[PDB]
C-alpha cells in the first residue's frame, strides 16, 4: 500500500514527519492486511494553499491511503479510522481555529497493477 | 423490520450475550475493557435497528480498540490451536461470533449504505478478541 | 431436503443444545421449566423436519408460556437497559434468548415460503421473552443489574 | 473473497473455537481426539479459503473419523441434549458442526470443492453425539 | 442400498470375501442412513478382465453404491469415503505393483422406484 | 432396453429362471413401448452376498431396467411396477423372514449411444 | 475408466474374450482421454438369457462405459462409437438372425467419487 | 388447493364421470371392470387433492390393470376410432384418461406427488383401447 | 436458418476450406485420406444445416478415423507447431477443426443434433495431430 | 469499443489479411480485383467501427461486385470439393473467412442498426469468391 | 473537497499561485455544493516534466477530489468550472498553445474519516 | 469445462498453429524470434487452461515484445493506411495478426468472467503490434508498400 | 495522459529524472494509444518517507499512470507493463536490500473531463 | 427516435418556450441574457436531437453562465424565501424548476447513452443563474417572502 | 438522491412557483390562501427530500384544507366547465393539474419509499380547492363556459 500525507506549511505537529509516518505504518501494520515491507508511506509539506474564501489562519492535515483492490468496505473504513486517529493525535496545532484532519482510502485496480523487485 | 436488519441486530445481540459469559473468566481490568464493548455494541444496535437515524459509535471508539490492539500486540508473538486455556477459549468463541456479527452488518452495509464505522468496529474488535485471548494463554503459561 | 426447513431444525437443534448447557447452571424449578422447554423444541423439530405433516406444538404450550411470562414480569420492574450477562448463570440465559431469537428468524423463513411452522414461530418469541425475564430475575436476586452507561 | 467462502471458513472458526472450549471438560483420551479434529479443521480452512489451491484433509482423516464412530457404536444403545454439563459441550459442538456443514455445502453447491471437507464434518458430528452419549451412559 | 463389489481373479485379500461384505454392510450402517435390513451387497469375482494396454501384471479393486436420491453431496462422498477405507485396508496385495481401489456413488430415481416385501 | 435380474442363492422361486425372464419380457413389452426384439434381459444368482449386519437368514431379489432416455416418468413408473409385480409374484419364499423385491429404472444416453446389427 | 461387456453364451465371437479386451483397451487409449494404467475392463458370458418374447433364437453383445463425468457429449459419443465398432466387428454371428451390439456411456459422479492405490 | 392440482382432480372426476357414462353401454364383465376402475380413480383423487397427505393407489392396482392388458392383448390383432358405439364410448373415456395423465404429470413435476397415479393412468389408457378393439372383434 | 446452425455449417465449411489448401502440400496417401475427409464434412454439412431431416455421417466413418488415429499412432512417440511447412498446414486444420467442433457442440446443446458429427470432428483433430507429427519424423 | 463492433471490425481485418495472401497466387486481373475489394473492406471497417458515423460502401461497390458475379457466373456451370488446385483453394478459403465476417456484421446490424450494405457487399463478395475459385480451376484444367 | 493544481515551472500565469488558488476557491463555493470552510486547495510547480517527445511545452492540469454521492451535471460543471478559472489564469508559457485540463475523482464516503482538532 | 476456457485455449492454439506456418517465410532472426513467440503462447495456455493455478507469461516476456516493438519502430515511417499483403511473406504476418487480435478477444471474455489472463491479454495486445510492425519492415525492404486509395 | 513518477531521495538512477521522463513518454507513445502532445509526465523525488517498520534501509519507485477511461484491460495492464520495464531498467540501486517498483494504472472519469487549449 | 431523447427534447423544447415568455417581464438587460440562453439551448437540442451526431455547447457557454452567476451573486445576500415575490421574479421562478426539470430528462439520456454531460452541467448552472436573477428582481423591489 | 424522490421534490419545487406566479392574479384573500400552501409545499419538499427524517406537513394542515373546501364549496354549483373562464382563474386550473401532477410523483415515493402519504392526501385536498377557487373566481365574474 502507499500512503501520502498532506501538512499545510502553517501547521504545527507534535513530532517529527519521520516519526509520524512511523506511527502511520505501525498503525496500518496493526490491521493484519499487510506484508511489513510492503508499506510504503511519505510526507508532504504544502507551501501554496488555500481553505475556503474566509480571512482567517487555517491549516489542516490530509492523508490518502492506496490499496489494491479486493478488501472489504470494513477493512477500508477501518483503515481510514486508524490513520485519521494517529494523524489527529499527531497535531499541536495551527491557523487560528481548529484543524481539520481528513483520510481518504482509495483501491488501485489489481488486474493491471505492475510490481517488480530489482 | 428489513430482513437484514433483523439478521444483524440479532447477532450483535448474539455477540453481547457471549461477551456477557466471557467476562466472568477475565481478571477485573479485562472485564471493564468486555463490558465498555458491550456498551458500544448497544449503541451500534441501535444505530442499524433504526436503520441509521440514531448515531452509531464514535471514530473514537475505534481508536480506543486501536489503542488496545497496538498494546497488546507488544506481548504476543505472531499459530496455535484455540482454546489453549478454558478462559482464552471463551474469548476464542467471542472472537469468532464478532467475526459473524460483521458478516451481517457487511450486508447491511452494502445494500442500505450504513454501519460502515460498526463495521470497522466489529473488524477491530474480532482482532483484540485474538490478542486477549493470547495474552489470556501467556499471562498463564 | 429443502435448505430452509434444514436450517431451521439446524437451528432449533442448537438451541436446545445450549438450553441443555445452561440448565446445569440454574436452579431446580428453572431446571424444570428449562426441560420442558427442551421436550417443546423436540415436538417442534419433528413438524417442521416433516414439513407440516406430523403434528406440533398444541397451543397450550403457548398458554404455558405465557403464564410463565406473566409469573415472571411482576418481579421485574426495570427502570434502563441493562448490560447482557450480569451473572455467570443469567449470561447463559442471554445466550439462550439470542439462540431462540436466531431459531425464529430460521422459522419464520419455513413459514413465508411453505405456510407451516406460526405456531411453532410464536412459542419461539415467547420463549425468548422468558429468557430474558428469567435472566433478569437472577440478577435481581443477585443484585447484579448493570445498567447500560 | 467470496460471501460462501468467507461464511464457510468463519463458522468453521467458530466450530473449532466450541471445541477448543469443550476440550476442558473432558478426559485425556477425549481430549486427545478433539485436538486432532481441531486440527484437521484448521486443514479444512486453508482448502476451503484458498478455494482449493491448497489442499484439504485426506480420505484417511475421514477413515479416522468412522474408526472411533465404531468403537463408540459399541457401547451406545430419544434423550435429551446436555444429561451432564460435560456431554451438554459435545452436544453443542455437534449442532455448530451441522452448521458449518450446511455452510460448506453452499460452496461445494457453488464452486465444486469441499466435499471431502462436508463428508468429514458430517461424520465428525455423528462421532460428537456419541461422545456426548458415552459421558451420560458412565455417569448414569 | 445395494453395493456391488468386483475384484480381479489376482487380487489378494486380508480377508474373506464374506467377511469383507460385512465390514462392508457395518461401515454403510455407521453413516447412520440406513435401516439395517435395508444394507444389500455381493461380491464379485472378476475372471475374465484387462487393466490398460501395457504388458504388466496388475490388480484391481472397484465398488459401486446405488442409493435411492434424496441424500445431499456430503452424505454421498462420505459413503464413498467409508467403503473405499474398508476396501483399501482389505488388500494384500497383487500383481507386479500397486493395487487400484475406487468406489462410485449412483443415485437410484426414487420417484419410479419400485419394493415391496413378499 | 437392458433388464438384469439379481436373485440372492438361498431364494426359492415359484419358476425357473427362464421363466421368470420370459414373464418379465411379456410385462415389459405390454407397456407398447418396445419392439419385441429390442428387449434383453439376464437372470444373475448372487452366490456371495450379505443382507444388512444381524445374524439372521435373508433373501433378496432386485432388478435393474436400463431404458434409452425420453420417457417420462410415468413410463418409467408403470415399467417398474409391470416388473416388480412379476418378480413379486415369482417369490416362494426365502431365509427366515420376508423377502425385500425392488426394482430400478434409469436411463441411458440416447445421444451418445451406439447400437449396430452384425 | 470402467468397461463391462456382457455376451450372450449363444454369441460366437471372430476373437477371445482376451483379445476383444485388449482391442477395447485399445481403442480406449486411442482417444487420448485416458492414462494408460486407468482402463480397467471385464467380459462377461450371460447364461441365463431372453431376447424378446417370440420363438427366435437370438445372440447380443452388449458394453457399458464407465467414465467420471465433466466430458462434452462428443467426447462421450467418440468412446461409444470407437468401443461399438471394435464390438461389431468381433462378431462372428449368432442365432438365426443379426447380431444386435449395443453400447452405452455413462457418467460417474466425480465429487463424491473416491480412490486409492495400496 | 394449488391451480395443478385443481386441475388435476377435476380432469380425474371428468374421467370418471365419462366411464360412469360408458359402463352403461358395455356387458357385465366390463362394467364390473370400469366400475373398480372409479374406485380406483376417487382414490387418486384423494391422494392428489391432499398433495400427498393421504395414500393413493398401491401396486397392487397397477398390478391388477397389467393382468387385465395381458388378457385382452391375446384377442386383439391401425384402425379409425368408434367403429361401433359401445366401442366408442371406450374410445372417448381413453382419450380423457390419457387428458388426465397429462394434468397428473404436471404435479409429479412440481410437486414429486403421483407418479404410481400416473402409472395407473397410462395402463388404464392401455387397457380401454383394447377393451374398444375387443368389443369391434366381436361385433365385425 | 437459426444463428448456431448458421456459424457451424460456415465453420464447417472454412474447415474443409483449409484442408483443401493443405492437400497440396501433401504426398498422395495423405492427399487421399484428406478428400475422404472433405466428403465426409460435405455431408455433415447437409445434416446440421437440415436440423437432422437429412442423414450425417455413419458410425462407419468414425471407425474408419480410429483405424488410421491406431496406424499413425504406431509412427509417433511437447513439440512446437510447424516443424515443417507441410506439418504446419495440418496444424493449421486439426485447430480448425477444434473449433468447428466447439460450434457443432453448441448445436448439439441447443438442438440435440449432432453428436455424431462432433464425435467424428474430435477424432479428426486426433488424425491431422498424427499426420502432422509423421511428416515430421520422417522429415527429422 | 462495443464487443460486436470490435469482433465485427476484427474479423473483417481477418478477411483482408487473407486476401492480401490470395492475391499472390493468382493473375494480374484477378490481384487488381481482389485488392479492389481490400479497399472496400477497409472504408466497412471505416464506418463499422465508427458506429456509422463515417460513410461506409457506396451502392456503386455493390453494382461492381454484381457485375463481376454476372461476368463469372457464364464460365461456370453450376457440386465439387474445394481446393481443386492450390490457387483455388486460396480463394476457397477466403470465401469462408467472408461469410463469418458476413455473421459478425449481421450481429452489428441487428443490435445497433447499421452496417447493412456492408453486409450486402459480403454476401456478394463470398458468391464472387466462390466463381473465381471455380474460374481458376477451370481454367487450369 | 480537495483541489491540486499544478503547472509546469515555465508556465505563465496571469496573477500569482495564491490569487489563482482563491479564484478557483471561489468559484468552486459559487457552485452551491460545499461548505466555505471544506474546500481546501494546494498549488504546485512541477519542475522535472517532459510532454510528448519532441519542444518547448508549458501544461497545467488540475484535480478536484470530492465526497462521491453527487450526479453527473453536477461533477461536470465543477470540472468546467474549475477549467474556466484555469484557462483564464494563462498568460503563456512554452513556444506553443498551453493544454488545460481539470479531473473531477469521487472520494469513497463510506470509509472516508475526518476530524476537528 | 467452461465454454469461455475452452474457446480462449482453442483460439491460442490456432494462433501458433499459424505462427507456426509463417515462420517458414521469413528470415532466420525473424523465425527465431517467431519460436519464442510460440513458446510464450504454450505458456500461456498453460495457465488459461488451468484458470491461473499453472503460472503464466512473466512480466519480462512483455518487456520483450516491447524491446522488439521499439527496435522495429524505428524501421518504419508510414505516412498513410497500407493494404495487407504486400508480399506473401508479409501477408502471413498480417494474418496472424489478426488471428492474435482474435484469441485477445477471447482471453478478454476470460478475464472479464474469471479475473486471470490479464498479463496474457497484454501479451496478445503487444504481439499484434510487433507483427504489424514486422509485415510492414518486410515490404519496406522489398518496396512492396500499397497505400490505401 | 498524466504520468507521476515518485522516487525516495536515497534511490540510486541509471540517468537523471528527465532522462527517465522521456524514455517513459517513449514507451507510451509506442503503445499506439496516444497522440505525441498529449503525454504528460512529472517526476517527483520524496525527501520524507518511511518503508514499512524495519530499521532496515530500504528504497523504493512508483508511477501512478492516469488515462480518459474507455479502454480495456489489455490496454491498462500493457501500460502498466510497459512502464514498469523502463522504471526497473533505470534502477541502479538504493537502501541496503532490493528495490520495490511499482506502476499504477488508474482511469478519470471522460464524461466530467474538461480540456482547453490557451 | 428513442424514448429518453424525444423526452429530454421535449423538455427542453418546453424550457426555451418558457423562457421565452419569461423575457416580456423582464428589463432589457436580462431579456438578452434570456435570448443567448434560447439560443443555446437550440444548440443543445441539436446535439441531443441527433444522438451527438451534431456538436453541442461549448466550454465557453458554460464560462459565460459562470461569469453571470459570480455577478449576480455579489447582489443576492439571503433566510430561505417563497417563490415569486413579483410577478415578474414569479416567472424566472418557473424557468428554474423546468430548468430542473430538463436537466432531469437530460440526465437520464447521459446515463443510458453517454451523451450530453455538457449540456447537463449548462442546465444545472442554467437553474442556479434563474434563481439568482429572480431574488436580484425581488431586492430590487423589495419584495422578499 | 434517489431518482423518485428527486423527480417528486423537482416537481414541487414546480407548484410552488407556479402558485407563486397565480397569486399576483388573484384577490387578496385568495393571495394568503395561496402563501400559506407555498409555505406547507415547502414543509413538504422538507420531508420528502430527507426521505422522511423531517417531520413533514400535520393533520391539522389537510383539515385546513378541508374547511376552506367547505367553505367555498357552498359558492360553487355547476354541469362540467372548460378551464379558464378568465385569465385569473386559467392560473388556478393550471396550478391545480400541477398540483396532480406533483400527487402523482409524491404516489411513487410512497409506493416505493413508504413515506408521504400525508403529503400526497394534502396535495390531492389542494387540487380540489384549486378547482373551487377558479369556479367561484369565474361565477363572480360570471365567465362559466
Ligand atoms: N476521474
Amino acid at each position: 500500500p502507499h500512503l501520502v500525507i498532506e501538512a499545510t506549511a502553517n501547521l504545527r505537529l507534535e513530532t517529527s514527519p519521520g516519526e509520524l509516518l512511523e506511527q502511520a505504518n505501525k498503525a496500518l501494520f496493526a490491521s493484519g492486511q499487510f506484508g511489513e515491507a510492503d508499506i510504503k508511506s511519505r510526507f508532504v509539506t504544502l507551501e501554496a494553499y488555500r481553505q475556503g474564501t474566509a480571512a482567517v489562519e487555517r491549516a489542516y492535515l490530509h492523508a490518502c491511503l492506496s490499496i489494491l483492490d479486493g478488501r472489504d468496505i470494513a477493512t477500508r473504513t477501518l483503515l481510514g479510522a486508524s490513520l485519521c486517529a494517529v494523524l489527529a493525535e499527531a497535531v499541536a496545532g495551527g491557523g487560528e481555529e481548529g484543524v481539520q484532519v481528513s483520510v481518504e482510502v482509495r483501491e488501485m485496480e489489481r488486474l493491471s497493477y505492475a510490481k517488480r523487485v530489482v | 423490520k428489513d430482513s437484514p436488519i433483523i439478521e444483524a441486530n440479532g447477532t450483535l445481540d448474539e455477540l453481547t450475550s457471549f461477551i456477557g459469559e466471557a467476562k466472568h473468566y477475565v481478571d477485573e481490568e479485562m472485564k471493564g475493557i468486555l463490558e465498555e464493548i458491550q456498551n458500544d455494541i448497544y449503541k451500534i444496535m441501535g444505530e442499524i435497528g433504526s436503520k441509521g437515524k440514531i448515531e452509531g459509535i464514535s471514530e473514537e471508539r475505534i481508536a480506543w480498540l486501536l489503542k488496545l490492539i497496538l498494546r497488546y500486540m507488544e506481548m504476543v508473538n505472531l499459530f496455535v490451536l484455540p482454546g489453549g486455556t478454558l478462559e482464552s477459549a471463551k474469548l476464542d468463541v467471542c472472537r469468532t461470533i464478532a467475526r459473524r456479527a460483521l458478516r451481517k452488518v457487511l450486508t447491511v452495509t452494502r445494500e442500505f449504505g450504513i454501519g460502515a464505522e460498526a463495521a470497522a468496529y466489529l473488524l477491530a474488535l474480532s482482532d483484540l478478541l485474538f490478542l486477549l485471548a493470547r495474552v489470556i494463554e501467556i499471562e498463564k503459561n
